[PDB]
C-alpha cells in the first residue's frame, strides 16, 4: 500500500522552525566557579547565540497561526519559518504554555495551506500514523508507524499531559511537527521520546490534537491560557490515613498545603483539613482534581466539603486565575 | 509514599 | 490500514509484570576487593532489594497460566502480575526452562482474557507483526513492524534457539511479552535484542509459539523440561580429519568428550570415537544430533554406530534425562 | 497485509559480503606516537588482517554482476560473496565509483536470481519500502518502512548524492543491500545512516536505482566512472558581489579557482572571472553546473561565457576526462 | 575452529 | 559563507 496521498494533503502544511537565542551559559569546563578562580580574574560572562534550531511547527489556519512545542520557542530572540514550499519568514510569538508544551506563532503569509484536523478521541491503538518533521535537520521527513497507546499521563514531562504514543521514528527536530493519520489529518503534536541513545527507539508522544486545539484557541483569544486557581497543595490519601478519620477510601485528597493569601484560603481552607467534594464533585485523585479546577473558569463560587475536626463543612471559594511557571521551559 | 498536587 | 482490531483481541491477554529480589551484591565501587583493604573493615555484605520489575506475560489459558521469559523472573522472590484491565494479583512460578528462556506462572483469578495461539511454522518473511510489552515501564504500548527473518539459530542467546527476527519496536521491558500476527494471534515471546545502544535498532527476537507452547505444556505436566541426555561432549568433522579416518565428510560428529558416568559412557562411548549414527540417524550436525537427542524421550534404548579403530562398532545407551545448567540465567 | 511476496522475489537476489584486508593501523593506544618513544624500539608495523566483513549486494544481473557500495569493498585483498540458497563464491572487482559509493562485482556463477529493477523516479514519499542486508552479521534480514524523502543532495555523504530516505531499519551491515518497493523492486542501494548511536534510528538512505544503473553501465562498459571535466574551483555569489559587478543575481558563479593546466585554464579561465554560462546553459548553482559538467562527455567542445574586466568575453574548452579521488573511500 | 556441542 | 564547488 502507500501513504503518499496522506503525505501530499499534509506535509505542505508542516513547518521547519530555526530559532536563535543570546545565552550567557558555555561550555561547563569553562566559564564555571573554576574560571573565576582558576589563577583567572572575573572578566566578563560572554554571551553566545545559540540555536534551538530545528524544529517544526503545524500551520493550523490559512490566516498564518503556527502550533509547535514551547521548549523549541521558549526565549527565541528571533524564530525563522520555512515552508515545504521554500518560502521563508520570520515569525512572532503569539503566546506559549509551558505546562502543556505548546506555543502559538503567527506569520504574515498568504496562499499559506492548512492542516486538516482529525479527531484525537477517535483515534485507537493499532492505527497507522505519520510524523513528519525535521530530524537532525536532514530536511522535512516523514515517517511510519502505529498508536502505541493513548491517554499517556504520568510522565512527567509536563503538568498537564494526555499523550499519544507512536512506534513512528521521532528525533531530535520532529519537536512541534504533525503527527498525523493515515487519512492525512492532524491527530497530534509531536514532542518528547523516551530513549537510551538520543535518538528514536520507537517510544515517542504527541499531545493530542484535542487538547492543542484548547489550548491554541485560548492563547489567541487572550495571549495566555486560562485556568482555575485554587491555591492547594494536596496529597493522596492512604488506608493507613482513611481510618484515622474514622471514613475510609470515599476517594480523599489531604490538603497537605494551602497558598497563603489564595481563594481557598480565602475561603477558609485549612491545612489538614480533608476534601471531599470540590463543586459539588468527588475528590479521589490528585489528578482528577486538578484538571477539574483547570477546567473550571476563573470567577465561579464553587462549593468545597472538607472533613475538619472529624465533622464535615462546607466552605465556598471564588476560583481564580492560575499563575504561570515562570522559569523554566 | 508522599507526591502533591498542586491546584 | 489500521491493526486497532487485532490489538483489542490480544492486548487484553498480556500482562505487566513486576518482580523483586534480594541480591547481596551492589554498586561496584562499592563492596569490591577494595572496600574491605581500604582501610576499611569487612562489616557486612548488605543485601538490596532490586527490582528486575519491567517485564511482560502472556496469559497463555484461561485457568490462569502465564507464559514469559526466564531471565525476567529467575529469582524472583515476588512476581506481581498487572493485568490490562488494573487487576493485579501475586503470581506463583510453576518452573523454569533457561535453556530456551521461557517460564511458566500461575495466577489464581477467572474472567481471565486469553491469547489466541496463531502458528509459528505458518508466518513467513514479510509478514506484518506486533509486538505487545511494557517498554521502559511506560505502560502496555503495541509497536509494529514485519518477520524480518525466521529460524534464527546460532545466535548463542540460549542453548535451544529457534527466534524469529522482528521489526517492531522491543526494548526493556518488552520480554515475555507477546508478538503476534496481523490477525491478532501469538506467534512469539518477545525475548532478546541486538542493539549498539541498549534500546530498539529494529533487531528484535522473539521465541515462536511452536517452541513455546511444548516447553509450557512439558513444565505445567512435570515442573520441569523432559529432555534426553546422552552425557557427551562433541566438536565437528573438518576434510582435514575426514581423510585421517579413511572417509571422509560423511556427516560426522567427534566425541571430543564423553561425561563420566553417563549412558554414553554406561554404553561404552569411548572419547576418541566416531559417531556415523544416533539411533539410527545419521549424525552430521552437532546441533541438529543435540536437538534429536534433546526430543528423544528418557528411558528410550537406541543404537549408536562409532567408527573406533577403523571400523565401525555397535553400541547402545539407554537415553537418560538431562540436568538442569544450575547458575546462569 | 503481508509483504512475504515481495521478499520472495527479491530476497534471493540480495547476497552477503565478507571482504578481508590486510592493514598496517591498529589500536590506537600501541603503535602510536607514544609506541616508539614509550621507552620501547621502534621495531615493526604488525599489519593485521581486518575484516570489513558484514556488508550486502544486489545481483544486479544472471550473468554475475553485483552491485555495492564503495566502503564496503574499497582496499578489500578478499571479497566473499555468499547467496541466500548457501552458495558461496570468492568475487572480483570490476570497479570501484568513490564519489556515489558504489561498486560493481562480478562472480562465476550460473543458475542466479536476479533484482527486478524499478523506477526511482516512480517512487513519492509515503510509498512503502523493504530492506533487505545482513544486520550486525546475524543474517539475511528484511526490514520495513516508508519512503520518508527523496532527493536528499547536500547530505555531504558523497560528492555526487540524490538520496533516498527511508524509515525502515537500516544498521551496520545494511550497506550495499537493496532498498525494495512494496512490489519487490529495486529502488535503490543502501548506503548511509544518520544516527547518534551507531544504529538504526529511522533515518537512512539509499542510492536511487536511476543513479545506480548509470553509475554501474559507465564502469562496466569502460572499468571506470567517465565524467566531464572542466578543472574549476567555484564559489557562490551574494547580493554583496552582485552589486559590485553592477550586474546582480543573474545566478552567477564565482570562479574561486581555476587548475593550473587544466582544460578550462587551456582556453583561458581566469580567477577571478565570472560564469554566465556554461554549454550555453546559465550556471546558477555550483551543484547545478557542477553536474552538468559532469554529465557532458569529455571530448567536448563548449562555450562558456564569463564576466571579466566587467564585460562578457566568450571562450571555448574542451571538456576533459574527471580526474579520481585517489585516497579517501 | 573448534567448537562443542553437549548432550 | 565561503563554500566551494569543484569541477
Amino acid at each position: 500500500v502507500s501513504y503518499a496521498n496522506a503525505v501530499s494533503r499534509a506535509a505542505p502544511a508542516v513547518a521547519n522552525l530555526y530559532t536563535t537565542k543570546m545565552v550567557s551559559k558555555p561550555s561547563h569546563p569553562l566559564f564555571d566557579d573554576p574560571m573565576f578562580r582558576r589563577f583567572f580574574g572575573d572578566n566578563l560572562p560572554q554571551q553566545k547565540r545559540m540555536e534551538s534550531s530545528l524544529g517544526s511547527a503545524v500551520i493550523m489556519s490559512a490566516e498564518g497561526y503556527l502550533l509547535t512545542n514551547n521548549h523549541v520557542t521558549a526565549g527565541a530572540d528571533q524564530i525563522i519559518v520555512a515552508l515545504r514550499d521554500g518560502r521563508e519568514t520570520i515569525a512572532q510569538l503569539v503566546g506559549s504554555d509551558p505546562e502543556t508544551d505548546l506555543a502559538v506563532l503567527k506569520i504574515d503569509l498568504k496562499n499559506l495551506p492548512a492542516m486538516t484536523l482529525g479527531r484525537s478521541d477517535g483515534i485507537r491503538t493499532g492505527d497507522v500514523c505519520l510524523a513528519i518533521g525535521n530530524p537532525f535537520g536532514v530536511g522535512q521527513t516523514v515517517t511510519m508507524g502505529i498508536i502505541s497507546a493513548t491517554g499517556r499521563n504520568q510522565l512527567g514531562l509536563n503538568t498537564y499531559e494526555d499523550f499519544i504514543q507512536t512506534d513512528a521514528a521521532i528525533n531530535p527536530g520532529n519537536a512541534g511537527g504533525a503527527l498525523v493519520d493515515a487519512a492525512g489529518n492532524l491527530i497530534g503534536i509531536n514532542t518528547a521520546i523516551f530513549s537510551k541513545s538520543g535518538g528514536s527507539q520507537g517510544i515517542g508522544f504527541a499531545i493530542p490534537t484535542k487538547l492543542a486545539l484548547e489550548v491554541m484557541q485560548s492563547i489567541i483569544e487572550h495571549g495566555q491560557v486560562i485556568r482555575g486557581w485554587l491555591g492547594v497543595e494536596v496529597k493522596a490519601l492512604t488506608p493507613e490515613l482513611a481510618e484515622s478519620l474514622g471514613l475510609g477510601e470515599t476517594a480523599g485528597i489531604v490538603v497537605a498545603g494551602v497558598y497563603r493569601d489564595g481563594p481557598a484560603a480565602r475561603g477558609g481552607l485549612l491545612p489538614g483539613d480533608v476534601i471531599l467534594t470540590i463543586d459539588k464533585q468527588e475528590a479521589s485523585d490528585g489528578r482528577r482534581s486538578m484538571n477539574q479546577v483547570a477546567r473550571t473558569r476563573p470567577g465561579q463560587k464553587i462549593s468545597i466539603v472538607v472533613l475538619r475536626n472529624g465533622q464535615k463543612v462546607n466552605l465556598t471559594a471564588e476560583v481564580g486565575l492560575r499563575p504561570p511557571p515562570a522559569p523554566a521551559p | 509514599d508522599e507526591l502533591r498536587w498542586v491546584f
